[PDB]
RNA sequence: AAGUUAAGGGAGUGAAGACGAUCAGAUACCGUCGUAAUCUUAACCAUAAACUAUGCCGACUAGGUGUUGGAUGAAGUGCUUCCUUCAGUACCUUAUGAGAAAUCAAAGUCUUUGGGUUCU
RNA sequence: UCUGGUGCCAGCAGCCGCGGUAAUUCCAGCUCCAAUAGCGUAUAUUAAAAUUGUUGCAGUUAAAACGCUCGUAGUUGAAU
């Protein structure tokens, strides 16, 4: 028994043999502008990137987490 | 045993830096070598064994200019009886070759099965926690939760595969041409796979993403 | 793969469109 | 669409503002007087509202006065005994029947006449289900030519 | 996101909140100094109050209007 | 002809959720669909929805949490006595540990469980799980 | 800063081809009256920083593979890889080295970089067989299937590709401890350009 | 099993199309299904054009052109090799 | 469409038929001719692979290329194109959609089975 | 795929099939299997049959969308 992770975009859980789901790690930046050890994570299920909306989903999530001021 | 490693996941499993197959299940990594399953279910130093079988061997012909070219397609159902099940198919010129290919393919296709309790958290889970439908070809199958004091009411193939998966008890209902044992087994296996992909209300709280094995053993593979 | 391409490697080593101006003036 | 195909969503949508437009300083009494005079001069209420909007600049008479144009037309007692849509359907059926009498080989006109009379019967059934059309009213196809009054 | 949608003018009629595309205006015909109201998407011909002259040509759309005059939207 | 507005609303919500569009527009709002939506909300299957009121039987925009996996109507609205609630739920719901079968009862719209807890089953409306 | 900003205006990255595509509306600024689209380039710069912060998070730089199937992308990807720790695949992509565990090439990554998804689509397909995130240099008409981070650039341009990889390598180096932000660089861009 | 999506013809939003007659066999074939060849050809081959020019005057006489506009049934066109059988996948490609 | 009835028409084609060929035979394919029919009018008949082999109404779900008929806004030159939009009408791709598959933007939103309705 | 007899005959066989000299299927012996003081056979009926389908079928190509439209009974009907 285990708790499968859920796609950060659609909140739909990712099965064992999806093989399309990905983990995205973003490095944080300190004051002078150099990567520090600690990071931040996401998780995108296979269906959304197969459809091709993965980049927009990442943009939205990363704006929510203040990783960038993109929105759209 | 002494299998030379191929993939980085194989390296991790060989040296045992991985803990349980649930980790690779959680991170959805593809299993490319059955030595991983062997290492996770060696007959000794394990709680439960992995028992193989062979459910169907079917001759299959090609009808060349000269003769027939009959090969044999073999289906096997790997199951630990404790939530881990897998189905393997292999076509080969000779029966034992097909058997071995099917065995390794099933071990590669090993999946976790979500067993769901039906009366109480104190009691161990014994049944699919859901009406789960599997489909392959024309045959469709329903697995329905059933009260604990019940066997697997289903076709012989259904019982044989469910007991491998560790489902102690369930209701089965099939439609379509189930005489085609190939996609009968495949539909059963599809339902078992779908058990863990349903988003039951209890899996609603957000859980943090643990470190994937690759980056958290990356420096271990750095010097290799 | 021999030394006959190495020296070749170092030998290899060694207004604007109207929309874009208003574009850049908008951006900063 | 009742017959044939094609959704044809073209229509007119009223504005969100339900009240009289602020710029309009016109008074409902003369609006009703003009509507009465125009109906007396003789026009169906639909085109009455049309010329009211176009030439008098008073959109949505229901906004200017708190009721509908056919409603005030009836309240004055001068509304016609046959509703607009039924009357126009009857007129069209009469015209195409007159044409068919001369050209009985017009199968298409025969088909369209059948459709028009089906519409007439449905509409008249509704109107006499309401009390605003006498119960014995039937629209036999003979006297419809003079039924236009 | 469909609630605060802002640039749905190019959208067809009956948007999130259906609003008609027509409007009303006053026309100051040059040299005539007369006051009258006029409907965009009109269907009839009109005549001025001071001097009897045509103003707009009824067509399938927003009419043709005359060669000149100053026509202003009379929305408050 | 729309016939049942609730059926269209639930079908649209189900399709939007399967697309994972996180926000869905339901055009023909009604008090019945509003009560159904806020019951779904009280059971936590949707976020905060907002009804936009024109003068034309307005619309609804509902926030989706990607958390409902099937919502549907049952037509015709069969009248269900209190006795066969358990007869119909084992046929409709995927399990009796989760899922809700929505009833319209003399005391309002509610699911099967609280219809049991306060007696008086009524007509069936739909379900979601 | 503003000097780096001016550095990328001069090259021709901003111009993107016809075939506007639907998933790049937010990445395109408009179409020129000639009929050729143009990219905001502010989003390009920002998404460039962001992709670099993706890349730097990989502890083992050798687990990043940048691929190219174009003659003038090969030099850029090779030299970008050799500047950073990533390892590149130029020229033809063998269509099995991400799923086949027997062939001698293999070398599966933890991260993939693609110069143009349309031309390198085969690698993009294989990535979805082994959970490779994939970052692609997409232009006005490039498909976005199995693409997670797309920077809006131009893939046809010699100098566009060369400069894009130049800023990518430069920014990951800044993210590393190699160089401070304020120092003016010394490796010059045209060295990335295809002769 | 529906060999072609269009049914072997180009009829849409239409009930009936008037047939023409095959230029080779004369069989009736619907106009949208018939295979039409508008061939623009000279009366004579180049060698005979040279002789016509040299036996002509005005020193600029241009040889007339033939506009023929044949139409063929499926069998006649296939037999005359105006169309090929083609493969299942190549069948979709028209130009 | 064929066919029937009655008037008219009657060029060409042409079920029937008569010849001439081919063939072992050829009452067929081919060629010559040719009656009915084909055409008009007035009546019947009510059937076709009358076929997108896909009943009708409604909602939802995706990009692109066109094209037909309107409407909106702007710009090359009072004139014309582009933009948006409605309604038709096809096509291409895509499906962690469907299907036994061929294939299908509906034949999808179906064992997670119930929008309404008719026929078989 | 034990042993004799028969050899497209006799016969068996619900269905697929077996029988022309090695018959794992007939006729016998031995052995074995199942049920068991019970076990076969025939007919009917129910489940199997989601192959009558309200739950719950199918109708492009497997059987099956009326040639088409109107239309009464019937069935169903926006929001408030």
């Amino acid at each position: 028994i285990y708790i499968p992770r859920k796609c950060s975009a659609t909140s739909r859980l990712i099965p064992a043999k999806e093989h399309g789901a990905v983990q995205i790690n973003v490095g944080m930046v300190d004051a002078n502008g150099v990567y520090n050890g600690k990071t931040e994570t996401f998780a995108i299920s296979g269906h959304v990137r197969q459809n091709g909306e993965s980049d927009a989903c990442l943009n939205r999530l990363m704006y929510e987490k203040k990783l960038l001021s993109f929105q759209n | 045993k002494n299998w030379v490693p191929v993939t980085k996941l194989g390296r991790l499993v060989k040296e045992g830096k991985i803990v349980s197959i649930e980790e690779i299940y959680l991170h959805s990594l593809p299993i490319k070598e059955y030595q991983i399953i062997d290492y996770f279910f060696q007959p000794n130093e394990c709680s439960h064994p992995l028992k193989d079988d062979v459910v169907k061997i079917m001759p299959v012909q090609k009808q060349t200019r000269a003769g027939q070219r009959t090969r044999f397609k073999a289906f096997v159902a790997i199951g630990d009886g404790n939530g881990h099940c897998g189905l393997g198919v292999k076509c080969a010129k000779e029966v034992a070759t097909a058997i071995r290919g099917a065995i390794i393919s099933a071990k590669l296709s090993l999946i976790p099965v979500r067993r769901g309790y039906w009366g109480n958290k104190i009691g161990d889970p014994h049944t699919v926690p859901m009406k789960v439908s599997g489909k392959c070809g024309s045959v469709r199958i329903r697995l329905v939760p059933a009260p604990r004091g019940t066997q697997i009411v289903g076709a012989p193939t259904t019982k044989k595969m469910l007991n491998f998966a560790g489902i102690k008890d369930c209701f089965s209902s099939s439609c379509g041409k189930t005489k085609t044992k190939g996609n009968f087994l495949r539909a059963i296996f599809n339902a078992l796979s779908k058990t863990y992909g349903y988003l039951t209300p209890d899996l609603w709280k957000v859980t943090n993403f643990d470190k994937s094995p690759y980056e958290e053993w990356s420096d271990f593979l750095e010097t290799y | 793969s021999l030394k006959l391409q190495e020296e070749e490697r170092e030998r290899r080593l060694d207004y604007v469109e109207p929309d874009t101006l208003r574009m850049i003036k908008s951006l900063g | 669409r009742m017959y044939g195909k094609g959704k044809g969503i073209s229509s007119s949508t009223l504005p969100y503002k339900r009240k009289q437009p602020s710029w309009l300083k016109q008074k409902p009494s003369e609006i009703e007087d003009a509507i009465i005079k125009l109906a007396k001069k003789g026009q169906t209420p639909s085109q009455i509202g049309a010329t009211l909007r176009d030439n008098y600049g008073i959109p949505q008479v229901k906004s200017v006065t708190g009721n509908k144009i056919l409603r005030i037309l009836r309240a004055q007692g001068i509304a016609t005994t046959i509703p607009e849509d039924l009357y126009f359907l009857i007129k069209k059926a009469v015209s195409m029947r007159k044409h068919l009498e001369k050209n009985k080989k017009d199968k298409d006109c025969k088909f369209r006449l059948i459709l028009t009379e089906s519409k007439i019967h449905r509409i008249s059934r509704y109107y006499k289900r309401k009390k605003l059309l006498p119960s014995n009213w039937k629209y036999q196809s003979s006297t419809a030519s003079a039924l236009i009054a | 996101n469909p609630d605060p949608v802002e640039e749905s003018k190019k959208h067809k009629l009956k948007r999130l909140i259906p609003t008609p595309n027509s409007y009303f205006m006053d026309v100051k015909c040059p040299g005539c100094l007369q006051i009258t109201t006029l409907f965009s998407h009109a269907q009839n011909v009109v005549l001025c109050g001071s001097c009897n002259i045509m103003l707009c040509q009824p067509t399938g759309g927003k009419c043709k209007l005359t060669e000149g005059c100053s026509f202003r939207k009379k929305i408050e | 002809v729309r016939m049942s507005v609730l059926a269209d609303c639930l079908k649209t919500i189900n399709n939007a959720e399967k697309r994972g569009r996180r926000q869905v527009l339901i055009r023909p709002s009604s008090k019945v669909v509003i009560k159904f939506l806020q019951y779904m909300q009280k059971k936590g299957y949707i976020g905060s929805f907002e009804i936009v009121d024109d003068h034309r039987s307005g619309k609804i925009v509902v926030n989706l949490l990607g958390r409902i996996n099937k919502c549907a109507v049952i037509s015709p609205r069969y009248d269900v006595k209190l006795d066969e609630i358990e007869k119909i739920i084992t046929s409709i719901l995927p399990s009796r540990l989760f899922g809700h079968l929505i009833l319209t009862t003399p005391y309002g719209i509610m699911d099967h469980e609280e219809a049991r807890r306060k007696h008086t089953g009524g007509k069936v409306l739909g379900f979601f799980f | 800063k503003e000097e780096s900003i001016a550095k990328m205006l001069i090259c021709k990255v901003h111009i993107g081809t016809k075939n506007l595509e639907n998933k790049m509306k937010r990445y395109v600024y408009t179409r020129a009256k000639d009929g050729v689209h143009i990219i905001n380039l502010a989003k390009t710069y920002e998404k460039l920083q962001l992709a670099a912060r993706i890349i730097v998070a990989i502890s083992n730089p050798a687990d990043v593979v940048v691929v190219s199937a174009r003659p003038f992308g090969s030099r850029a990807v090779l030299k970008f890889a050799q500047y950073t720790g990533a390892q590149a695949i130029a020229g033809r992509w063998t269509p099995g080295m991400l799923t086949n565990q027997i062939i001698q090439k293999f070398t599966e990554p933890r991260l993939l970089i693609v110069t143009d998804p349309r031309t390198d689509a085969q690698s993009v397909k294989e990535s979805a067989y082994a959970n490779i995130p994939v970052i692609a240099l997409c232009d006005s008409d490039s498909p976005l299937e199995h693409v997670d981070i797309a920077i809006p650039c131009n893939n046809k341009g010699k100098e566009s590709i060369a400069l894009m990889y130049w800023l990518l390598a430069q920014e990951v180096l800044y993210l590393k401890g190699v160089i401070p932000r304020s120092e003016p660089w010394n490796v010059m861009v045209d060295m990335f350009l295809w002769r | 099993p529906k060999k072609r999506r269009n049914g072997g013809r180009s009829k849409h939003n239409r009930g009936h199309v008037n047939p023409l007659r095959c230029s080779n066999c004369g069989r009736c074939v619907p106009k949208d299904k018939a295979i039409k060849r508008f061939n623009i050809r000279n009366i004579v081959d180049t060698s005979a054009q040279r002789d016509i020019k040299e036996a002509s005057v005005y020193s600029t006489f241009q040889l007339p052109k033939l506009y023929i506009k044949q139409c063929y049934c499926v069998s006649c066109a296939i037999h005359s090799r105006f169309v090929r059988v083609r493969s299942r996948e190549q069948r979709r490609v028209r130009k």
